[PDB]
């Protein structure tokens, strides 16, 4: 199946220009630019790992997609996204993530039915690929 | 023998003159504003009328009492202290009113709403009167608790950004069975949505109690994140008659793992507040749906403007709330309703008299309310949307989905594929309003879903007379 | 593709054509009815909008769905069986509209109005719309409480019947301390009055915490009766912000032995039924002050006309609520008046075009609400005051007594002395209405209270144009 | 002090001639009269003695009269009221009950004040008369 | 025994001259003067009788003394006292309140001690002369 | 606001000594507290005493007496004069004389001296105790027993105060609190923490009584020093004062 966290995860995986595009809008929202990546798209994860540092005064995009690509070389096989982060007093947080990566096939999930009290059901979703160790995954 | 000789002498004197109206009064930035649209009766001075409004709703009556003389009456009463004739109307004013702190209990809608429209609204010597807006002060709002969630927490907790939610009120509105019902939430959440709704209307009834709907519901939301990695939601409708049955069915909610709830602004102020409480004791998402606002917020001539109902609704502490869309079926200018979203989303509002924010106001730090556009939508305006409506709303589309040709996972797919190239191109600073229906028909190009939707409601259109207008255009 | 090809293949067509319009439909006992008072749009069809609110306050929405064919649709759509021009306004028309039972959720005024008033209000296609009168059945009535008190039982509980009953509204209506309040309280009871209460706005500010004037207010109550022989009582207001804090306030009412406590309609249905159950559950005497209401009932073009209220509030456990004096100083035409009363008291209900009541309809039993008529009146209408509000009414003087030269205690007696001569007068069968000023003026011979009261507001009236009008005078 | 029970007990008491009146609109709203009577003025005390039967079909206001005097007669020093009772479905209970007797002189009440929890205090009313036995009061 | 209410109760009964003095006093600090009364001294008999309205913008202690005893003399067996009434926002209350007149003798009060849970008592205090209807005190 | 204000501060190397003289807290903060549970002026209303200052004792010895004697000392202090009669800070429960005598026997007393004198008598019951679940219990009993005050020690801490604070204010009791440990921090020039700050603090926290100061007693207590505490408490609007402090 394709994981739609993301923000334009319904439209086809952006080329190199139309990130280059993006990351033009996030340098004019005064964005702070992260690079994370994981092997366990479990949408509870709220910590992917974290490529290197956000980069904060950025001004050339082509210096942004120089790490996206780096981490895409060392993480072929994880999924990779760009995260712009806010710090405006109302906001303070992230205002856009979208992906940059793909591994090349995404088993789905597993959902588990756990019979509790009456009919009510305590529910468990867990990649098929977490099942396996983080070396071996995709 | 004991009589009084004074101002406070037994007698009826006008509100003009027992201390309601003063032109010189310096307000204080602790004082709670109100600005109404007053349309005195012939022959009634507006001055009086405005002074009139001002002394019944704060602690006068028809007639002089001593008793004031017990309190510190000059501080109490609140003031008139402006008078401006209606831009195109020699019948309506705008009178502004200063009302001091000391007169409202912290915290509560009820009593806030109890002086402001307690009785002005039915004084025979004013032939109408509405409610425009409010000034609440930094001090006031500060003894409320604002949105439970905000749009903020809410976003980082659904681990969506930069992007609308999309969200659909299953249709039909009544009639459907438990387990139909969870069907539909299971096709339009796969589908694309990030939500699916009870209908204002679904409580519990003869053809569906209230629990089959939670159980099977729960488990379309579950199969539906299964299904797509997303974190999903479906509004459970905890409305009911007493408050131990909404506690009961929003606990359900609870512990069912729903991450989100819903609301009618028919249960009343002190269940909403009540609710909001519980929704951010319980790290629950709660939405509100605007029941009955209509009834007393289409006319320009009287009753309360929306925008209040926002500004005392994010006091409340609720995290949603439709707050209109422009093109939909429902009324709704574009200016009027920009003031709408700004109220409800920006940290400080700045008057504006097109918009009809009357006043400068500080929103104390609390939580943002999540607009919410619903009723006459469908992908194909999403260029329309995305630019009056903005980044932050859901965007509901009921029949806009389930009305699909091809199915409701179908419907859902055209609506999240429309939005996501809109934005995509708003990202990328093009004018999306012009070449709007180019980017959608590029991007259906690419999903026949999308297409058919395109064709399905090309023409749909709701052209009509605002009722809700405003004065400076 | 598996496509559908019929009345449910997607698409939009009129509503007047989806099922929501048929004059030879039949309504059944167990129908709920309604009145609509439509302005359409200018090139609306009558008729289009019509079905429009049938179909927007049932189960249809802007576009066609087959999820209707999972449901026995054809019965969930309500139906416009009826639509008439109003009288003088050729731009509207009275609008009947019949809803099968089993749309409703039982016992709640929230499912009820959630429908009924959820969004037709705000439909662009009906430029004005205005809810004129309902019709509920006995079947959906039964599973509706009722007053938790009752005039009846109220009466047995005051001992005093064959007169209306007196009151007054502490003034200034903010600003006092708990001691002073309680001074007033028992002046006025131990004047004359039966009761005496907290203004709508009253519940807990900085200048008053409410458990001192609960604590002061009981110690002034319980003197009066001591000083009179009569049962007394203030209404104490526990209106609050939560649930929670309401039932606190109430419970303390009852723990310190108060024999009634109010509420503000601004806290809303849910709120109300919640305390209608709890006044039911701990014998107390529930009184409902219409905060708000004229916010949305003054308009004759839009809102909900205030009889729909009663009919609400009476189901809903209220045992009082402010319906009115004809010569105050709040709206009150007195035919249309009189029209609320019957709907609060009545057993049985009778349709009447002059009193705006369309329908006929049967109380199924439910508890009489004792109207109370509030605002601008004073001892001198007297005979105006039986005459339009009746026996069976609290008639409530704020500054008619407050406002006395005298003293409190005075301006008590000189209501409760005017109140039983005119009494005395109707039971003597004389023409009271005529000779009114004289049988005043006559038992003023013997009371000075009554004189000073008589010569002090014998000129203050309140004569304006009625804003909501009958349209068959 | 002037116990204020009673529909018309701020007026001066009435005369014959205005009770007839007050029997001739009893009679007209088809209502059964009943005489009641008592030396314990608690306005809590819902049940006064019963001065015989209650006059149902009344048609002549003196029949009522006579028994109302009769009951003055045996119990001069006590107060006695004079009651309309409404059988219609939704009323059933009385709708007029007014004084036509009282003591020669009345005492009044007397208060008393428990202190229980913090600042509560549970009040008890008690005709100063009442503190003696029947055949001794007023 | 003495009823010690007032603010000068541990002093002997003013003179006209002392209490003109307060007078000055209280019109020095812009206070309403109002006169009260009553037979029943129990110390939570919160509401004494009024005597005519407040006096307000009292200049002339001798328009207060005069009231003062015209009460007096209206009410010989009753205690009668003097209260300041201030309306600044931050009082809006009694700031002085001082006995200007006592009966002849204070009987003085009964306490009665209820056995509740346990050592428990729920007490009462009752002035022996309220034991009396009003008319027949001091 | 203590957290942040005074948590680390007064320990930093390079700063040799500290003083937090004063604050200045905003209105809009100041809305979201309590305040006196009962307040100085319904205070007195409940008391029917106006115009005069109050009258207290602490009973002495300040240990060792048993609550039947306890209730000897409030009887014939209040019958003599005095308003109220009190625990001493470190009366609560011990081995020479256990809580609920105490309560028992006092309230005894104090009912007996408004019999005896046609006033509203009190006496300060001491709820000071090791958890909050004690010091309810302690609190509550004295709520049944009719009390119309009780105390605290400001040695319970700033949580137990305004738990108490709520707990008055939703009862109706008057909350005393004895300054207890207080000059521990406020008593010299270049360290510590002056008292006009607690004065605001506890005003805030919602206490009815607070130890400010005699001027002619045993304790410190500058005059001019000492009116600036008063004013705090007292005042409606304070302004500023350098021969004051404020």
């Amino acid at each position: 199946m394709r994981i739609t966290q993301g923000t334009f995860s319904f439209l086809p995986d952006l080329t190199d220009e139309q990130i280059k595009k993006q990351i033009d809008y996030m340098i004019s929202k005064k964005l702070a630019i992260g690079i994370e990546y994981t092997n366990d798209i479990h949408p509870r994860n709220a910590y992917w790992e974290i490529w290197g540092l956000p980069l904060f005064d950025v001004t050339d995009p082509a210096a942004v997609l120089f790490e996206i690509n780096a981490c895409r070389k060392a993480r072929s096989n994880f999924y990779i996204k760009v995260v712009g982060f806010s710090s405006v007093r109302g906001i303070e947080s992230t205002i856009i993530s979208f992906i940059v990566n793909r591994p090349k096939h995404e088993p789905g999930f597993n959902l588990m039915r756990q019979e509790d009290k009456s009919r009510s059901i305590k529910y468990t979703i867990h990649s098929y690929e977490s099942y396996k160790p983080e070396d071996e995954r995709y | 023998t004991r009589i009084k000789n004074s101002r406070y002498e037994s007698g009826v004197i006008p509100y003009a003159k027992m201390g309601y109206w003063n032109p010189d009064y310096q307000v204080k930035d602790t004082d709670v504003l109100a600005l109404f649209r007053v349309t005195p009766q012939p022959g009634v001075d507006p001055i009086e009328a405005a002074a009139a409004v001002a002394g019944e709703s704060s602690t006068a009556t028809w007639t002089v009492v001593w008793t004031d003389l017990l309190t510190a009456a000059d501080l109490y009463r609140a003031k008139a202290y402006k008078v401006d004739q209606v831009p195109n109307n020699p019948e309506q004013y705008f009178a502004y009113i200063a009302y001091e702190l000391d007169l409202f209990e912290e915290g509560s809608i009820a009593n806030l709403t109890a002086s402001i429209i307690g009785n002005v609204f039915g004084f025979k010597a004013v032939k109408a009167l509405r409610l425009e807006d409010m000034r609440l002060p930094l001090a006031y709002l500060k003894t409320f608790q604002g949105p439970a969630t905000g749009v903020i927490l809410e976003r980082e907790r659904l681990d969506k950004f930069g992007r609308p939610l999309l969200g659909c009120t299953t249709k039909p509105k009544l009639g459907l069975s438990g387990k139909n019902y969870g069907r539909v939430v299971y096709e339009a959440l796969k589908g694309g949505l990030d939500f699916v709704k009870d209908d204002e209307n679904i409580n519990s009834q003869p053809f569906m109690r209230w629990r089959e709907r939670y159980l099977f519901t729960m488990e379309a939301v579950n199969k539906a994140s299964a299904a797509t990695g997303e974190v999903k939601g479906h509004y459970l409708n905890v409305t009911a008659a007493t408050m131990e049955e909404m506690y009961a069915r929003a606990n359900f909610a609870k512990e069912l793992g729903s991450v989100i709830i819903m609301i009618d602004l028919v249960i009343g102020y002190t269940a909403i507040q009540t609710m909001a409480k519980w929704a951010r004791d319980n790290d629950m998402i709660l939405h509100l749906h605007r029941a009955g606002n209509s009834t007393y917020s289409r006319q320009k001539n009287h009753g309360m403007n929306f925008r209040v109902i926002c500004k005392w609704m994010r006091m409340a502490g609720v995290d949603h709330i439709h707050a209109g869309t422009v093109v939909g079926k429902l009324e709704g200018d574009p200016i009027i309703t920009r003031g709408f979203y700004k109220t409800l989303l920006l940290p400080k509002l700045e008057r504006n008299l097109q918009e009809g924010l009357f006043f400068d106001m500080e929103w104390a730090s609390l939580r943002k309310v999540m607009p919410v556009a619903s009723g006459g939508i469908h992908a194909g305006q999403m260029h329309q949307l995305i630019h009056y409506l903005g980044e932050d709303v859901v965007l509901q589309f009921g029949g806009g989905t389930i009305g699909h040709p091809d199915g409701i996972q179908a419907g859902a797919t055209a609506n999240r594929v429309a939005l996501e190239a809109m934005i995509l191109a708003r990202n990328e600073n093009r004018d999306y309003l012009t070449e709007g229906p180019e980017i959608l028909r590029e991007a259906a190009k690419t999903c026949g879903a999308l297409r058919t939707a395109l064709d399905l409601w090309k023409d749909i259109t709701f052209n009509y007379t605002s009722t809700d207008t405003s004065d400076f255009v």
